[PDB]
């Protein structure tokens, strides 16, 4: 779904 | 009036939304009209207390109460921890000072960067007995102290010699993957905040990777990304007196974190202040140099450093002042040519 700052900087998936 | 988009980046806890504090202390009403209230403080005081008391038993090694007549005062503690709408009665303010002055429970406060503990803390807790009266109204200080999660953006507009600006810090937002780099439109400059002293933490998202890891990685994303390549960084490195702390204090050496620095030496164009420590000189120019290596690594923008203390109004105040120079004065460097 949505994703925090780091997420995005990271490319982190959104859990 | 020309107006000046600033956005605040960092990992959390570096200092973002205290500087937006600051600016409105500078520049607008201060904390008077959402704002960091008493009961922020109260909450604040028992997370730190609450934090470091249910820490004790969970450390490697273990550590006791130095004072087993203060079991009692344990239990409260833990049996509160997580109640909703918590009263702050008498007795809270009573256990959570009288543990505070054990020396095991000070000893867990020591080892805090073995877990997750609020900046606040020693701050909050010496001053159990004013925070706890009727009358009590807090300082600045107090407001700027105290960690509150923003929810959404914190930003604040404001003038200073006919130049508008908005600052906005978007640690408390989340947003669809391919609509984030749009939080970056029309902005004149990102503010980088770094926790300097955060060195021997780990972050609270995965309590693994290192904060100051952490804030080299994120910066090093923002600053080689090649839709924000024109975007110039003032980069906050923040935290300076909790710094110079933990420097002076070696517990936790830095060369345990970042082994490089063991071969770090201070550089000539520094400009330690006066009285200043050589090791905390060295430490914190050594922060510095870590990012300023990804900055030089790989444009259109620039990184313009600064040692902060986002607490300090005054500080602040100086900083900003700088930061205002650069920010009306980062258009001439589109002038320049090579
Ligand atoms: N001693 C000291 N504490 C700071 C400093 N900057 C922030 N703190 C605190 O660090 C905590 C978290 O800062 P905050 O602005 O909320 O971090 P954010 O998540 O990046 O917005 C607050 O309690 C702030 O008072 C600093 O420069 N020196
Ligand atoms: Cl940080």
């Amino acid at each position: 779904x949505l994703i925090t700052f780091r997420q995005w900087a990271f490319n982190l998936p959104c859990g | 009036r020309a107006t000046h988009r600033l956005l605040l980046l960092g990992a959390g806890e570096s200092g973002k939304s205290t500087i937006v504090k600051q600016m409105r202390i500078l520049h607008v009403n201060g904390f008077n009209g959402k704002a960091t209230k008493v009961q922020d403080i109260k909450n604040n005081l028992k997370e730190a207390i609450e934090t470091i008391v249910a820490a004790m038993s969970n450390l490697v090694p273990p550590v006791e109460l130095a004072n087993p007549e203060n079991q009692f005062r344990v239990d409260y503690i833990l049996s509160v921890m997580n109640v909703p709408d918590f009263d702050f009665p008498p007795e809270f303010y009573e256990h959570a000072k009288a543990l505070w002055e054990d020396e095991g429970v000070r000893a867990c406060y020591e080892r805090s960067n073995e877990y997750q503990l609020i900046d606040c803390a020693q701050y909050f807790l010496d001053k159990i007995d004013v925070i706890k009266q009727a009358d009590y109204v807090p300082s600045d200080q107090d407001l700027l102290r105290c960690r509150v999660l923003t929810s959404g953006i914190f930003e604040t507009k404001f003038q200073v010699d006919k130049v508008n600006f908005h600052m906005f810090d978007v640690g408390g937002q989340r947003d669809e993957r391919r609509k984030w780099i749009q939080c970056f439109n029309d902005v004149t400059a990102i503010i980088f905040v770094v926790a300097s002293s955060s060195y021997n933490m780990v972050i609270r998202e995965d309590n693994q990777t290192n904060r100051l890891q952490e804030a080299l990685n994120l910066f090093k994303s923002i600053w080689n990304n090649r839709w924000l390549r024109t975007i110039s960084v003032i980069l906050f490195l923040n935290k300076q007196d909790l710094l110079a702390e933990k420097v002076l204090a070696g517990k936790s050496k830095i060369e345990d974190y970042f082994p490089e620095f063991a071969r770090y030496t201070t550089p000539e164009d520094a400009t330690p202040e006066p009285g200043e420590d050589p090791r905390v000189t060295r430490a914190k120019y050594f922060i510095r140099d870590e990012f300023l290596r990804i900055s030089t690594a790989s444009g259109r923008h620039y990184c313009y450093p600064h040692f902060t203390c986002a607490v300090d109004t005054e500080n602040i105040r100086r900083v900003f002042n700088d930061c205002r120079d650069i920010i009306q004065r980062m258009h001439l460097r589109q002038y320049e040519l090579l």
